[PDB]
């Protein structure tokens, strides 16, 4: 029964006002020791540059008008209170999307007899961290979280850390994303001198297997067919089909990968780069291949193929280590020669690019 | 005289000197017993891609206080009354496993006083939990989703939960159609956290549920299985036609699409991998190898003795191979031969892989 | 001016309390006569199994402490009141998605001098009705709507119907969906004896024309080309193209139709069934057609086609009523024969399936 | 002395014995006149697929009460003051035609008292109405969307609306870009309902609006019209090539896609049908018929005298047909002939259909 | 402790009323100096013509009944207050979508002893700015933001600017979109004389790289194959395949680009224009190519190709600088000639259009 009397004595509207803050001896600052405790990293939406987490941030401070005599009140060293009626320092994100800053539940608050207070409510937070996307999927993202009041300043409160690292004891594995470090730093401005903030910097690494399987393997597997249409004979009447199909599949994969990543024109990933390059390559291939096909399907009556071709190509034969040769047959052989030359330089350039990636 | 008049007098006497935020106990050492339970109403959605679970659930709590007592013979034989849950004590019951939710009931249905201090409360709720999704035997999958209720600011020496029924009631369950609840158990537990020294209790409800596999079996796997018979067949197709690589490319692109489409329905967890994606991947591998070997063939066939040469040893080798194959300068005949010998090996390989992959499960 | 005095006399906080219900002579039940009046059937979202309607549900009941003497108050038989301050029995859905139960506007309430009360607010309701999808689109859906309080029980109120049918006087046609019947039934439980509910069972029929045109016609029109590739000659080098295109269009239509309907594995519609069957058919066609093509391209040097073929096929000729037949020519004729046989059995099976649907 | 002090004294005198829920009339048989009007601000969206219409609109009401009167010479010559619409009488004005909305204003902007009891109110609102969409002459369409305001619990002998301006003001209209408002009229009406015996009034605002057709004309119909020239052309393509059915299949699939894509932009009403879907359907019909006839042709051409026979009467028939066609043993000539004769008929048919379909409208 | 007494003396309900505004000496206007401070430009949704920003708008004004004697109240020159209880001038957008006008947090308010007031709450604003889309993606958009009260008029308040430019001290870079200028102008109406507004005109430029890579390069790369099918020989039997594939890819890109941009029929972008033109070109190509193919596959028995062809074409040969020519061979050569002529004029027209763009 005493609890009732004690409470209804503490929160008396006449004795205790909430709209003000506890101060004495010359407007001394009230310290606010806060530390965050993660629970799980729900999601990281790249396309929108957002991160959804669940968090319990423990605040602690001191109030000089919430004290009592324990022996009077049947030796009570501790009580619960509602966190709407007592004072409390406003503390939220600043980089928040959804325009939702404050916490959700507004839990109870512990109170001792020395006046201390220890309050931790839960929260789901939608932070906005910028995605550095160059080594996709093997990337190390870096998501920031601010904390500072938005009613008071440094000349009325002073925030402090308790542990330089964000606790992780109640954390549940996330699957995709895996943490590395959770540093937390206090920050202050000398030019302003009224800007105190706490910044926690989650460092995350992605597990690559999923996107590897679903994107990379098909990608490389398909682009491995661009250096091959040259080894196909022009009598089949099929080079166009293969080349076209490859180009279209390639464009599709490109659009898709550009969908999965955000539209930040600041940096470009590696995969889209490689894909654009090999696309340019394969279109050069299609045009040179149509030229080859035309020269192959020429007849004697229509063209004479006067000197230059004869000597130039029937003498270029050995430089390739390609060998040893009715006019239509000579046409066909010229075509064979030129296509093999192009095949050589194309495989060379493919290896060159694969090196360029390292 | 009127029951309503006595009801007023009672209700007005009870709430004269009451304080919500005061715990309802006479001796500080004494604890209250919060009998607890659930009753599903439906299972709205289970989002695999985001790993979430939505439930509509009728929470059930009951306890006993020492101030909301009276005598019924003095107030015209009334024992039970109904008052809002906004004027009395109401415990803090939370689920630590929320994801885009509210952490507590926001509907605040009324409460039933029972003349002996006993009080009973049944507010509805829509809860969004996050349960890890294991996907290997897709679609024949048994999922296991959890919900961890418990108190926030009250230790075990002030509050102590009690599970009413060890199973989740399903009297008004609404068949969702795709997911069925095999079983749903409720466990009691305790823990100790870093914040503090005291121990805190908790209750853990586990739903083990199954997926009805007809839909994805009818619309997703049958076509990917039906266009895999055509992976090895191109070899039985000659070279004079000109329709080999067409078939091969079509099959390759189709399988790539089906894989790139199923990646939309499953999460991006890397711990495990489904059994369908892996099979489709092996198939795509072997079919691109097939396009390579068949272009090599096509090149062989269309050769000519003047342009090309060096059938030095191949004569003996292939005229010695053809009898074993029970098949009796010919660029055409050796092409036929090599085609057949690769066809046999590839049918063997597709057979053996499709087989040795699905066996350990069954 | 009297209206003011009358009202401020009725709703006096001392004389009238709202948190209780009107009772006398031994806790007698207060009857609650409610009937619903539809306004329009906004939507029926199949993919999610939801129905959105607009509704005016008229409730009526009796209160013994809201009476007066008409002649005293200048002969006033009727007044308006706000529906927050007076008593009112809670009445909502139970099968509601959105977790939104109660009504929106909370309109005024009529009051006579005998104490009766007649209150109808508006509402938009998102009910959850299960879709029986087998005769798509010619289907007759059946959407249910519950009504019962969620604070009281049968030993304190008793709900009642006024008309067994839901009024449709203010209804505006819906276009797609067309009503047939709107029965309403009271339901009670003997084992429980504290479960009173009112269930209205809207019976709806879809108008088929739209989906007919947009899905069926293309579907049948395309599948009508699966029994035809056999009548195509193998020298054209084109059977593969047609067959493949048909199969792909078919798979596309299948995925689409499975998108438009909900993912209930409880039952499978007729269209997807027919489509899967004919897909199996056309793949069998592609494989037998490649076999035919191979046997057609064979040459004399490579194979001898020793006795069996000659007699078996050149004697099977008449059983088909197909007629009357250099070795390559015999090859080609064998191919013709076998493909015609397959054509016969395939058209037979197509008719057989069309019958199987009836 | 100060205007503010007199303003306080007045405001404090007025709201001493006032009752919101009491109708402001001295004699019960006397009615109030609620002058009513609108003023658009923009036309956010018109969702055809769901048949909805979103509007941002500045409602305008004004009436007169008999208690909010005073004398200005006694209070330092103040006639107009401004008070919230949360402390005075405020009529119930609803639209019966809502769809996923709020049925009333909840912004609750202040109100202006004018010293003679007259009061004036102008709360904004976002309204979601449901207007039936007629789609035949797509995209050249004139839509007609309605909004039915009226009172809820007040008959015509207690409240009586009055339309201020017979047209909807458009002084701050914000050009949406795609839809233009031809005209917008406001009608008065009465009705009687089943609930009750008295009659109830209502006001009906009708917006007749047009669609600017450049976008869908430059992105949707020009390509479907551009790939229909190629429906009849395959016949002028010979049979030795092998690219007839390729063209035909491509055209068929493309048209099917365009139809299956436009079905996303129009509702699923069955009363009517657009004019584009029907034309595309006829085109798909004729092109599949074309693939049938051209496969028959291809079969004819590739025949041979040994394999096939029975040119018994076709000789006379086709050698008598070829001169009329002005085209001057061997099967190939007859294939050419039959191809030409079908080409003429199909160009005629496509011409005649594309024509006789679009004429009655214009 | 004094703070309590001071506050509870200022906001006394009798001494201070909120529903009125501060005035003296003949209904003098109360000035309202407001200036906006951006924080970040969240998004610009073209398809819906919307812009989402985060903003802190600082208002300042003067009230004559919120003053005190500092020396009496322990020398307090400044206090905080809640911004619900004090007066405040309503100030919002007018072009707002979402129907949400007012601010979110309703922060505290500073108060000095001279009566001044300095109040800045935060906000997320969804403005509606019309998109001028012709030079896509190299476009300079122009998004407007209004500010004016919606309860008062010019004869009771007068808004004013403090700095002609919107501060950018806290602007965090946006990635895609880059600012150029943030002018702010006061606007008044002479005909009305009761219309004061403040309009800030953000001028934005898009960074092109992303959409460049993902759309333009494929788009030009593909359309670069429309002038080439003519150089392909008609014996391959493949022109149709290539032309058709190009046309279909083209239509796809067109539909896509029309999706990404809003459906404003007022103006048309450049890319869709170029694409439609080259589509028309390629269909003309397909029809002339089928004509060429037919004339190529003619035989001597079927047609005589009497005089005109012989002289006209075998004499047109030199005008092309194309050279130097059994009847079937003459057919084939006529086809070659005509296709080369068409190739010439088509490359000419392609260059002509590329010029037409400049
Ligand atoms: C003060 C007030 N409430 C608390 C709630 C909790 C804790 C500490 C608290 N301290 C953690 C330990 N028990 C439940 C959670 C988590
Ligand atoms: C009393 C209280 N509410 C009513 C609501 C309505 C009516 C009569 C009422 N009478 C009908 C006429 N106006 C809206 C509906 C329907
Ligand atoms: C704290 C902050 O705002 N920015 C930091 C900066 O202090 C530091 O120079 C740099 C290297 O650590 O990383 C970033
Ligand atoms: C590895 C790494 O870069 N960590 C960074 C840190 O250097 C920086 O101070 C802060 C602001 O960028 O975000 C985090
Ligand atoms: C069938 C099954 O595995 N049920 C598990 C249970 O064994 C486990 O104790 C609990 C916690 O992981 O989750 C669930
Ligand atoms: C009312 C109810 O809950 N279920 C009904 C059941 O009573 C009835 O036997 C059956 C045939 O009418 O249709 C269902
Ligand atoms: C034609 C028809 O089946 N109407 C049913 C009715 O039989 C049943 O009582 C109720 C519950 O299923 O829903 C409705
Ligand atoms: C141009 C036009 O048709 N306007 C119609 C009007 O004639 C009709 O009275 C009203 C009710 O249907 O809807 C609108
Ligand atoms: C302020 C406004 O409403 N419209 C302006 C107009 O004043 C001005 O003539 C024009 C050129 O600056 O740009 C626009
Ligand atoms: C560069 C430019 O056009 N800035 C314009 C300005 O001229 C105009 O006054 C206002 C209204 O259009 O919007 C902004």
């Amino acid at each position: 029964d005493t609890e009732e009397r004690l409470v209804e004595h503490l929160l008396d509207p006449s004795r205790y006002n909430k709209l003000i803050r506890p101060a004495t001896n010359g407007s001394e600052l009230v310290t606010v020791q806060l530390m965050v405790s993660l629970a799980q990293l729900i999601s990281v939406h790249e396309r929108e540059q957002i991160m959804t987490t669940n968090v319990w941030l423990t605040q602690e401070w001191e109030d000089y008008r919430l004290t009592w005599k324990p022996e009077e009140f049947d030796n009570m060293k501790k009580v619960r209170l509602p966190s709407k009626h007592i004072w409390l320092p406003d503390v939220v994100l600043y980089n928040n999307a959804d325009g939702m800053y404050e916490v959700s539940f507004y839990s109870n608050a512990v109170v001792s007899y020395d006046g201390s207070i220890f309050w931790l409510p839960p929260a789901i937070y939608k932070s906005a961290c910028k995605i550095e996307v160059k080594h996709f999927p093997f990337d190390q993202q870096n998501c920031t979280m601010k904390f500072r009041s938005w009613t008071y300043d440094r000349t009325e409160i002073d925030l402090v850390l308790k542990s330089e690292v964000a606790s992780l004891d109640d954390f549940t594995p996330s699957g995709e994303w895996d943490i590395v470090a959770l540093p937390g730093r206090r920050n202050e401005n000398p030019d302003d001198s009224t800007y105190v903030d706490i910044t926690y910097d989650f460092i995350i690494r992605r597990k690559p297997l999923f996107y590897t399987i679903n994107l990379i393997i098909p990608c490389v597997l398909i682009t491995s067919l661009a250096i091959l249409v040259f080894y196909l004979p022009s009598d089949c009447g099929e080079k166009m089909t293969l080349c076209i199909s490859v180009l279209l599949a390639l464009t599709v994969f490109l659009l898709l990968i550009s969908k999965i990543v955000p539209p930040t024109s600041l940096d470009v990933p590696l995969v889209g780069k490689y894909l654009m390059f090999t696309m340019v390559l394969v279109t050069f291939s299609i045009v040179t291949s149509v030229c080859v096909l035309n020269v192959h399907h020429r007849s004697p009556t229509t063209h004479t193929m006067a000197p230059w071709v004869k000597v130039v190509f029937l003498e270029k034969l050995p430089a390739l280590l390609f060998m040893q040769q009715s006019v239509s047959e000579d046409w066909k052989y010229v075509a064979m020669v030129i296509d093999r030359l192009f095949l050589w330089i194309f495989v060379f350039v493919c290896v060159f690019g694969t090196i360029g990636m390292f | 005289e009127t029951r309503a008049h006595a009801e007023e007098r009672l209700l007005k006497k009870l709430f004269s000197g009451y304080n919500k935020w005061s715990r309802p106990v006479a001796n500080i050492s004494d604890v209250v017993l919060v009998r607890f339970g659930l009753s599903i109403a439906q299972l709205i959605d289970v989002d695999e891609k985001n790993q979430m679970m939505t439930t509509n659930v009728w929470v059930k709590q009951e306890w006993h206080d020492y101030k909301l007592r009276w005598d019924p013979a003095d107030y015209e034989n009334v024992t039970s009354i109904r008052i809002p849950s906004e004027l009395i004590w109401r415990p803090d019951i939370v689920l630590y496993n929320n994801a885009d939710g509210d952490f507590a009931v926001t509907h605040l249905t009324k409460a039933h006083l029972f003349h002996d201090g006993r009080v009973q409360w049944t507010p509805p709720a829509i809860y969004k939990s996050s349960c890890s999704i294991d996907v290997t035997f897709f679609p024949f999958d048994q999922q296991n989703c959890t919900m961890k209720f418990g108190s926030w600011t009250y230790d075990k020496a002030k509050i102590d939960l009690v599970n009413m029924h060890s199973r989740v009631d399903q009297l008004d369950f609404w068949e969702s159609g795709e997911w069925v609840i095999v079983d749903a158990v409720g466990t009691y537990n305790t823990r100790k956290y870093e914040c503090c020294a005291e121990i805190y209790p908790d209750i853990t409800y586990a739903f083990v549920i199954r997926r009805l596999p007809l839909f994805y079996t009818i619309n997703l796997i049958i076509p990917c299985l039906l266009i895999s018979c055509l992976t090895v067949l191109v070899f039985y197709l000659p070279s004079e036609c000109g329709e080999k690589i067409t078939l091969c490319i079509s099959v390759l692109l189709s399988l790539t699409v089906f894989l790139l489409l199923i990646t939309e329905i499953i999460p991006s967890t890397s711990l495990v991998i489904p059994l369908i994606g892996e099979y489709l991947l092996f198939t795509m591998i072997f079919v691109t190898l097939s396009i390579v070997i068949t272009v090599f063939v096509l090149n062989v066939h269309h050769r000519s003795p003047r342009t090309h040469t060096m059938p030095t040893w191949v004569r003996r080798v292939f005229l010695d191979i053809v009898p074993r194959l029970l098949l009796m300068e010919d660029w055409k005949y050796v092409a036929m031969v090599i085609d057949r010998i690769f066809l046999w090996m590839f049918i063997i390989v597709c057979l053996l892989g499709t087989v040795g992959l699905f066996l350990p499960p069954w």
